[PDB]
């Protein structure tokens, strides 16, 4: 069983991709949602199974590479952590599958697309039940070619085929520092195996386990896009909604995540990278915060949300708390998949517009979307007994709760961060639903007000719901994001539970503070995101709706044009990527094409001899006129050289001058 | 609406058949039917590597010690 | 299947309707002319027509736009236009 | 006589057949070219069936014959693990080289045939050969041959891309004669078992290093002294190019753990910073210039410069893992490299009869199977996991960063650099747009023939990469025997 | 020359206010703001001043640009466009061997 | 050579042969075609260098700020 | 050799291909290409060569626990 | 100190209101009527809020 969950997405994507002309879109459609769902069924079982009973499951098939001392396994372990990533993995893409059959019915190439879903369920899974860190890389690298080739499915499109690029390159870089760790590990303890990684984690050389916590941050920003390697997240939203909903905010996006929690009895032994996870995590919920109030896109925005979210995990993680990371990884997947499906189904009803500038009305129009995006939206914001409210809510006052200046810090930086989430929430909510119209009349005009005579059977076309393919995923993940939450609590949370007994999820008892956390927190800061939420969001409301002419104020003052500007261009991180990296590399390219290898390595080299030696043969060989009188000359003159060199017994070095003197004045013409 | 299946696989159109070039009799019999064959061998290949020798001995070493348990 | 001559110029005929520098909506037909059919600035015609660009969700460049002097004009561009809604 | 020697002789036979057919029939030139593809599968089962019976753990060499005679040069044949894998590469590439470039010769075709045939007889040689001198011999018996397969099939720059490649090949090679003569006679033998008992003087072996390595480093090639590979491989026919790249660039490899592992230890140990140096920046220079190429046969050519140079640093780590890596990048590299310029000089030029990137573009829509089997070939250039590729790159690689970390670190840039030329190539030409505008009329997708060498290069490709165990138990005994270094508490055991 | 400019500018500087002010209420009052600023100049005849107010008029549309202006879907910049472009040659290959 | 323009600032709606790549079918091309064509890195126009150093210096101080 | 399909040959990019091919027969040594080629081949190189110099077996990672040093020399 | 052109920030700001008289003005009076009154827009801003505000009161009223 545990080895055929791995190996059913694996089956139905070959048939969609290599053998979509004999099923056809349907078939290729039934087979590739069908392995997904029975992949699903014995998922679930599987967490009853392993995480409810403690029992770990090790399933080795046979040797990937071997060498000395390296032995690399294509060998699979399931363990409490395993489990509780595929919970929200397999759910999560088995939604996405039923949901893309009404989504992409339009489009030419389904055996395609659903090939590709089915392609990155499978390395999602291999990179999750891996005994090894080298096997993890292969589902990470597998990730990456799977985002790729769906960011690049519109390949006419050059837009799609920039943003592939950076989402390739972007996440290379990161891939980079995980083989310099992956080397830093096995110069280290000799193997890359788990057991034998935190085995002797304890006792390893305090400054190695810099170097490797420092190489598996480094490349857990790129995929967890945090903000030194983020550009290309929203770059990701290029590619067709049910992507950027499955793996650009609720699978792919998580695996740096992954890769520090399952690092955790490795990097619990260094108190340097936690400051840095810590840190880093405050950073990105604040910069991201800011970012995706200023968009105009809506995927934009819910694009900008979710980095903001991982910025919340990763600020976790370097809290020392990796149930509480894990518990909002589970939980953010399940609302944050539900907004872009959301999202996607007004963007199919008012005829593919991304632009919340030209949506209005649309309550009453999509009350089905309006409702299950307002359960989204509260869960994001962590609105009391709400999924999110058990996740988020904890990280900050677990950042309080280390009564350090650090996590004053990060505590007062997230909440500030938590403010623009209630702000580009309302945005959302307000100017895709509430306000009033600002698209064309084709999206509000019905059948009830007669604007026609001669063509009443049709040209409607007044925003519409979708249909049951495309409903019933998000009627689902509607009550996930109202119950999952509360009904997980205690696996997660709890108080001194056991559920990550097997050393899945170390904390060193020097860094627990979870104690402390439910007694010694104050009821201020533990309430305080509360009424900010609830302030805001009638502040903004108001300002909005009611006040609307302040923001105009703002935008149209020198002042506020820059700020609006700033953080609409996403801090200017793309302006200087391109200019001084990605276009310095391309001089670098040019220079060394132009003036070196077309140049200078030429003329001082084949060429330089080939034209220099031509010059020089042809003016001794203009020494040969065939006059028996100057011949006879240089056979006297030749003569004289031999008796002076062999009678006046000169240094050698003094014939050598003679010729280099020789043969460069032969070297000049005229 | 979905269309029929079309295409031109090896670009025969649908008229004619694939025009035997010359090539395929030895790539399809000689090249790969030695491949099939050297595998079904190799499986019959006594394994002569360093490691199923050095495992073995290396076994025995530490069943000599509390570190292996010996059948004996 | 696509726009049809009838469907472009009831959504036409109901914008220049509602627009206030039309002489009278009686005589807006489909070959009505904008300057002196219809008796229009230089300046409401520019208004019209980003009143139709934003009625069809097209984009009319300049070249385009200056051709813009008629509702038949009008028409033909709309359906000469494969991405109007 | 020797199995070894049925190995030479098979396509010496194949020669005689060529030229003498038209004597028993005015014969089509379709059956001077089946007598070639079926003399290239005969040496590939020969070799099969060496490889059934070789010992992986056995440090004599095997299947040699009692010479008994001695003379002033003796063929003498013999088979390490550290060369059966060259020559299976050898014997599998030579027969897809034949039938990917069947149909693009047209005149010249017996000429073309026999040269082919003679080229696969003086690689196996150099491998094969227990003396250095002999080495030597065939190691460079190769560029008469090569002279004129580019002379005479080769493309408009043919002139000066085969002057540039024997002049250059002649003179680097010939500063390793010089250190080849000098050790014969401090030894008075080249035969390998003795060479291998003797001990240089550390002067000695600093000075036989420089020459054995500037023939290397011209032959690898390195970032300045690339320019003949720039040249040859582009201007060379697909069959050539093939070759040049799977085969005649892995003769340097091969000839590290033969002229420099086991007689010049000291030598490589003291002079490892300058090699890394070096393969850092050929490394760096050739990646960034790979990025601005607008030939892609030349693309193609520029990416091979990169890749040498990990197997390099890999072959001067002092580690089993980076030598086995080493070994596994070149004969990774000898099936993605056959298979991008097959690609490059075999379809697109095919069709087009240019080589400029400027006009291809979108052709995925047209031609879904080559952009298919492009995409795989492009992926395992960058070094993606499931390709052979990936494990050659990870194990070169950290064995230079065990060696000398820091310049392992900026070869690990490679991970970045690579992957960005092989998707930029890749969206160029598959992506990028819809099909150009400069292509007048509709191109045919891949034939019969270009799926099925396409497939076979590939299908080597990914089934070593799952399942390196097939070449890795047959290296491991054998490259413990070019490491130098001992272990305070596991050496001289009484 | 001097006229079609002038009117590329009188609906681009409309198209920058609604870009601004996002609802469509306000930024009516703000479009009879910029006509009256251009039905102010109705009479300007010579060239010398002709292209000054053009030219000075171009330095607030830069002044005052948005950095992401609305565009519809299908069009260049929009979203959708260019997705599932047709080949741009249907007819079968030429007959030739490879 | 031409100016060294990146395509991206041409008129997305004049008659281009090519409308992809805004190009003519006759047009010279500067020797930096392949980094100035629409397939390339882009070109960020909202304000200058300098000025963004400023601003990225100004949030910057105000979360140090913070955090002292 | 084999007939090839239709191109629209562009005379400006073939031009500019050749261009590319024969450029070196114009490369001079100016106060510029030599300033740019001393450094990529001498400067950049020679200080690659000497950190490589300077950390040769300066640090080993294999077994080293807590209380030894990564540090061989 | 004014510019060439009549445009002035500060005027062009207390313009940003709904203007008395409009040319397009019943062109767009589409957009604030009907279902897109005020209260139309936020009638059912919060979906099961009524329903369950009565439900819950059920369950709450329990003493008895
Ligand atoms: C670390 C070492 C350096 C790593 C980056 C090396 C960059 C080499 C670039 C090589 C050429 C790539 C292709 C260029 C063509 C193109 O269209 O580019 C698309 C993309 C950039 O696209 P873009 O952002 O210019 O496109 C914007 C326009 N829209 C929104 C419509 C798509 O190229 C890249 O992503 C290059 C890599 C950039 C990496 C940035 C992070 C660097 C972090 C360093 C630490
Ligand atoms: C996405 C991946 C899809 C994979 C599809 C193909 C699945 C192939 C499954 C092969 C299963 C082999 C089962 C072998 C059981 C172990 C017995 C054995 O020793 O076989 C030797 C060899 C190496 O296995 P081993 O040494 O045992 O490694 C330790 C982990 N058990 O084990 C072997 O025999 C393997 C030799 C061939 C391996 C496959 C290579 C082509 C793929
Ligand atoms: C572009 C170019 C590959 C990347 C490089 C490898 C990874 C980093 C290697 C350097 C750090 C490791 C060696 C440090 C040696 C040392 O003595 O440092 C000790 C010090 C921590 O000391 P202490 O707090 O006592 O340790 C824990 C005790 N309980 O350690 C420190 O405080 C180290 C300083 C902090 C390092 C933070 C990360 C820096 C990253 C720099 C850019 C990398 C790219
Ligand atoms: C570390 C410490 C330093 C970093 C933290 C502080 C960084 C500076 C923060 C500056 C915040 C300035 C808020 C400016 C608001 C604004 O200009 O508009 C934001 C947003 C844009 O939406 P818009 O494109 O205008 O669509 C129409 C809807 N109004 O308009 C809206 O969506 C309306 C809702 C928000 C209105 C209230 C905003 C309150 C801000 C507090
Ligand atoms: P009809 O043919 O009757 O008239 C059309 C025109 C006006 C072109 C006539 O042909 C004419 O008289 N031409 C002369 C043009 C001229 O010199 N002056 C006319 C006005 S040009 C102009 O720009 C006027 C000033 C406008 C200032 C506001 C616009 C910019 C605002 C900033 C951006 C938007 C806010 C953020
Ligand atoms: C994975 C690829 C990279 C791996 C190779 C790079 C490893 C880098 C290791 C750096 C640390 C090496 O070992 C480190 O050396 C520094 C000096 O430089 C010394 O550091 C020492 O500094 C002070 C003196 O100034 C001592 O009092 C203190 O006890 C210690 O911190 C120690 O000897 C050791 O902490
Ligand atoms: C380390 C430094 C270098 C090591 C040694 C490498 C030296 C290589 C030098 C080769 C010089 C080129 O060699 C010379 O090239 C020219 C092309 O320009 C050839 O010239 C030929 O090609 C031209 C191209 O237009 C044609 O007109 C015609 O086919 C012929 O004249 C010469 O036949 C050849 O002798
Ligand atoms: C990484 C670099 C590796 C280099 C390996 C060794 C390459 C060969 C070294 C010598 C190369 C020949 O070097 C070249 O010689 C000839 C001498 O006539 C000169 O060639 C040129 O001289 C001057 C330019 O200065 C010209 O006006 C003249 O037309 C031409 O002959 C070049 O100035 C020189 O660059
Ligand atoms: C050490 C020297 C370098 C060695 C390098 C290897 C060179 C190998 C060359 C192959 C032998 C010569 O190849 C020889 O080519 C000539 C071309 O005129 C052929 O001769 C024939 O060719 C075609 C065949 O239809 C006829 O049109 C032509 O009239 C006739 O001469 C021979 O049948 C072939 O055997
Ligand atoms: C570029 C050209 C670089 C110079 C050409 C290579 C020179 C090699 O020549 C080198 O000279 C030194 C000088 O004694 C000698 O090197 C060695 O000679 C004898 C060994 O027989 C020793 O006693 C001596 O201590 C040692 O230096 C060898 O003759 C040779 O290793």
């Amino acid at each position: 069983m545990y080895l055929s969950i791995i190996i059913l997405p694996l089956l139905g994507s070959v048939v969609s991709g290599f053998f979509g002309r004999k099923v056809g879109v349907s078939g290729a459609q039934l087979i590739t949602c069908s392995s997904v769902i029975i992949t699903t069924i014995l998922s679930i079982i599987a967490f009853f199974e392993v995480g409810f009973n403690n029992i770990p499951v090790t399933i080795n098939i046979f040797r990937w590479i071997d060498s000395e001392w390296f032995i690399i396994n294509w060998g699979f372990q399931y363990d409490s952590l395993t489990v509780s990533m595929l919970i929200p993995v397999l759910i999560i893409s088995s939604l996405v599958h039923i949901y893309s059959i009404s989504y992409m019915s339009s489009d030419p190439h389904n055996q395609r697309f659903f090939s590709y879903l089915s392609l990155f369920t499978f390395m999602m899974i291999i990179l999750v039940t891996a005994n090894n860190y080298l096997l993890m890389f292969v589902g990470w690298e597998g990730v990456g070619v799977c985002s790729y080739l769906l960011v690049s499915f519109w390949f006419t499109r050059i837009a799609a085929n920039q943003s592939s690029i950076s989402a390739f390159l972007t996440n290379r870089v990161g891939d980079c520092f995980l083989t310099v760790g992956m080397f830093a590990i096995l110069w280290s303890l000799g193997n890359l195996d788990y057991a034998t990684v935190f085995s002797l984690a304890p006792y390893i050389n305090s400054n190695v386990v810099i170097i490797i916590g420092i190489c598996l941050l480094i490349g857990a920003m790129a995929k967890s896009s945090q903000v030194g390697l983020h550009v290309w997240l929203p770059m990701a939203m290029e590619g067709p909604t049910p992507v950027s909903a499955l793996i650009h905010a609720a699978t792919m996006v998580t695996a740096g995540v992954y890769l520090l929690m399952r690092s955790s009895p490795l990097i619990e032994y260094s108190s340097t990278v936690l400051l840095l996870c810590l840190w880093l995590g405050a950073i990105t919920t604040v910069f991201s915060s800011l970012i995706g109030l200023f968009q105009q896109d809506i995927k934009k925005v819910i694009a900008y949300s979710t980095m903001s979210q991982l910025g919340m995990m990763v600020l976790s993680i370097g809290l020392s708390s990796y149930n509480i990371a894990l518990f909002h990884l589970v939980n953010h997947a399940f609302y944050k998949a539900l907004l872009f499906l959301g999202a996607g189904s007004v963007i199919h009803a008012v005829a593919d517009n991304q632009d919340f500038r030209k949506f209005g009305g649309l309550i009453s129009y999509l009350p089905l979307t309006y409702s299950v995006m307002l359960i989204a939206s509260l869960s994001l914001v962590a609105f009391p007994f709400m999924t999110g409210f058990y996740s988020k809510d904890f990280i900050l006052e677990s950042a309080y709760g280390q009564f350090s200046f650090s996590g004053v810090a990060v505590y007062i930086i997230a909440t500030i961060g938590a403010i623009f989430t209630t702000l580009y929430s309302v945005k959302v909510l307000y100017l895709t639903f509430l306000s009033n119209p600002n698209g064309p009349r084709t999206y509000y005009r019905l059948a009830i007000d007669n604007f026609f005579s001669a063509q009443a059977i049709k040209s409607y076309k007044p925003a519409h719901e979708g249909d049951f393919f495309l409903t019933l995923p998000l009627v689902i993940l509607a009550l996930f994001s109202i119950f999952f939450g509360f009904i997980t609590k205690d696996i997660f949370i709890g108080l001194g539970s056991n559920f990550f007994v097997d050393n899945s999820l170390f904390i060193h008892p020097i860094h627990e503070i979870m104690i402390d956390t439910e007694f010694a927190v104050p009821v201020l800061f533990k309430l305080l995101p509360f009424i900010f939420t609830i302030s805001f969001s009638v502040i903004a409301l108001t300002l909005s709706e009611l006040l609307s002419e302040l923001v105009i104020y703002f935008k149209f003052s020198r002042f506020g044009y820059n700020i609006f500007g700033f953080f609409n261009q996403r801090f200017l991180i793309e302006f200087f990527y391109n200019k001084y990296i990605t276009n310095l590399i391309l001089n670098l390219g040019g220079q060394i094409t132009k003036i070196l290898d077309k140049g200078s390595i030429e003329l001082f080299g084949p060429y330089g001899l080939e034209r220099g030696l031509v010059k020089l043969s042809k003016n001794i060989s203009s020494l040969s006129t065939s006059h028996v009188t100057t011949y006879a000359l240089y056979i006297l003159v030749g003569f004289i050289l031999y008796l002076i060199y062999n009678n006046l017994l000169l240094d050698y070095s003094y014939l050598l001058l003679i010729i280099i003197l020789l043969l460069l004045l032969m070297m000049i013409g005229e | 609406q979905y269309d029929p299946p079309t295409g031109w696989l090896w670009g025969v159109r649908p008229g004619e058949k694939y025009q035997n070039e010359g090539w395929e009799g030895p790539f399809f019999y000689g090249f790969w039917g030695s491949l099939i064959v050297f595998a079904i061998a190799y499986a019959y290949k006594p394994d002569t590597s360093i490691q199923t020798w050095a495992l073995e001995e290396a076994r025995r070493r530490l069943e000599a010690e509390g570190i292996l348990e010996d059948p004996n | 299947e696509g726009l049809q001559k009838v469907e472009v110029y009831e959504r036409i005929k109901s914008l220049l309707a509602g627009f206030d520098k039309v002489n009278d909506p009686n005589n807006i037909t489909e070959t009505a002319h904008f300057a002196n059919d219809l008796g229009l600035d230089s300046l409401d015609t520019v208004e019209v027509v980003m009143a139709i660009e934003e009625e069809f969700s097209i984009e009319i460049p300049d070249k385009d736009a200056d051709q813009i002097h008629s509702v038949d004009k009008a028409i033909e561009y709309i359906l000469r236009q494969p991405d109007a809604h | 006589m020797s199995l070894l020697y049925v190995l030479l002789i098979i396509p010496i036979i194949g020669i005689f057949l060529i030229s003498t057919i038209d004597s028993f029939y005015f014969f089509n030139v379709s059956y001077y070219k089946k007598i070639a593809l079926i003399t290239t599968i005969l040496n590939l089962i020969v070799s099969l069936i060496i490889y059934i019976l070789f010992d992986f753990s056995n440090n004599q060499f095997q299947f040699i014959q009692e010479n008994l005679d001695l003379s002033f040069y003796d063929i003498y044949l013999g088979v390490d693990g550290v060369s059966i894998y060259f020559v299976l590469l050898t014997t599998i590439i030579m027969p897809i080289a034949l039938v990917s470039n069947w149909n693009s010769i047209t005149n010249n075709i017996k000429s073309y045939l026999i040269i082919m045939l003679l080229l696969e007889t003086l690689l196996l040689a150099v491998f094969l050969v227990l003396d250095v001198l002999l080495f030597y011999i065939f190691f460079e018996s190769i560029l008469p041959p090569l002279f004129i397969l580019i002379g005479l099939f080769g493309s408009s720059n043919k002139v000066r891309a085969s002057f540039y490649i024997f002049l250059y090949t002649l003179l680097g090679s010939l500063f390793l004669l010089l250190s080849i003569l000098t050790m014969s006679s401090i030894v008075g033998t080249t035969y390998f078992d003795v060479l291998l008992k003797s001990s240089f003087e550390y002067t000695t072996q600093l000075f036989l290093f420089f020459g054995i390595f500037i023939a290397f480093a011209v032959k690898t090639p390195v970032w300045g002294l690339n320019s003949w590979l720039l040249r040859a491989h582009v201007e060379s026919p697909l069959g050539g190019s093939i070759v040049l790249a799977a085969i005649v660039l892995k003769l340097s490899l091969y000839g590290v753990f033969r002229l420099i592992l086991p007689i010049l230890p000291q030598a490589s140990l003291n002079l490892t910073y300058i090699v890394y140096a070096i393969g850092a920046i050929t490394v760096l220079y050739a990646s960034f210039s790979t990025l601005r190429t607008v030939d892609v046969k030349e693309l193609i050519a520029y990416s091979s410069v990169a890749h040498a140079a990990i197997y390099l640093m890999g072959v001067f780590s002092n580690t089993i893992q980076g030598l086995e890596g080493a070994i596994l990048l070149g004969l990774a590299h000898g099936f993605v490299s056959s298979g991008l310029f097959i690609c490059a000089g075999g379809i697109l030029y095919d069709r087009t009869g240019t080589r400029l990137i400027y006009f291809f573009r979108g052709l995925t829509q047209i031609m879904p199977l080559f952009s298919l089997f492009f995409f795989i070939l492009c992926l395992g250039n960058a070094g993606t996991p499931l390709t052979l590729n990936f494990v050659g790159e990870f194990m070169s690689l950290y064995g230079t960063l065990e060696r000398l970390p820091i310049a392992g670190m900026l070869a690990s840039t490679s991970i970045i650099f690579s992957a960005a030329y092989s998707i930029y190539m890749y969206n160029r030409i598959a992506f990028g747009g819809s099909v150009s505008l400069y292509f007048i009329d509709c191109f045919r997708d891949l034939t019969k023939r270009e799926f099925f060498i396409l497939f076979t290069l590939v299908s080597f490709t990914v089934i070593l990469g799952i399942y390196p165990s097939f070449v890795l138990d047959g290296l491991h005994y054998n490259i413990s025997s070019v490491v130098y270094g001992i272990e305070p508490n596991a050496s001289y055991l009484t | 020359s001097n006229r079609q400019a002038a009117l590329s500018l009188y609906r681009r500087a409309l198209k920058l206010a609604l870009d601004w002010t996002v609802h469509r209420n306000l930024w009516r009052g703000q479009a009879l703001y910029i006509r009256s600023l251009f039905e102010k100049n109705r009479n300007v005849t010579d060239p010398r001043l002709q292209r000054a107010l053009l030219k000075e008029t171009e330095k607030l549309l830069e002044k005052w640009k948005h950095p992401d202006p609305y565009c519809p879907p299908t069009a260049p910049g929009g979203s959708k466009y260019e997705r599932n472009l047709p080949v741009p040659n249907l007819e079968p290959p030429p007959p030739l061997k490879f | 050579n031409p100016p060294r323009i990146k395509r991206q600032f041409r008129d997305p709606h004049a008659d281009w042969w090519d409308k992809q790549e805004r190009r003519n079918f006759g047009e010279p091309v500067h020797e930096d075609h392949d980094i100035l064509g629409m397939f390339s890195p882009y070109e960020y126009t909202w304000i200058t260098p300098g000025k963004g150093l400023f601003q990225i210096g100004l949030f910057i101080a105000s979360f140090l700020g913070l955090c002292y | 050799g084999l007939q090839h399909y239709k191109i629209a040959m562009d005379p400006a990019l073939v031009r500019l291909g050749s261009m590319i091919s024969n450029r070196y027969k114009y490369f001079r040594w100016t106060k510029r290409t030599a300033l740019v080629s001393f450094m990529y081949v001498v400067v950049v190189p020679s200080t690659i060569g000497y950190l490589a110099y300077k950390t040769d077996g300066l640090w080993d990672l294999r077994a080293k626990r807590r209380g030894d040093l990564i540090s061989e020399r | 100190k004014p510019n060439i052109t009549g445009f002035d920030m500060r005027e062009f700001l207390r313009h940003t209101k709904t203007p008395t008289y409009d040319p397009w003005e019943r062109h767009e009076a589409w957009r604030y009527t009907g279902r897109f009154s005020r209260f139309n827009r936020f009638k059912g801003a919060l979906p099961g809020f009524g329903i369950a505000t009565v439900a819950f009161t059920a369950y709450c009223v329990f003493e008895h």
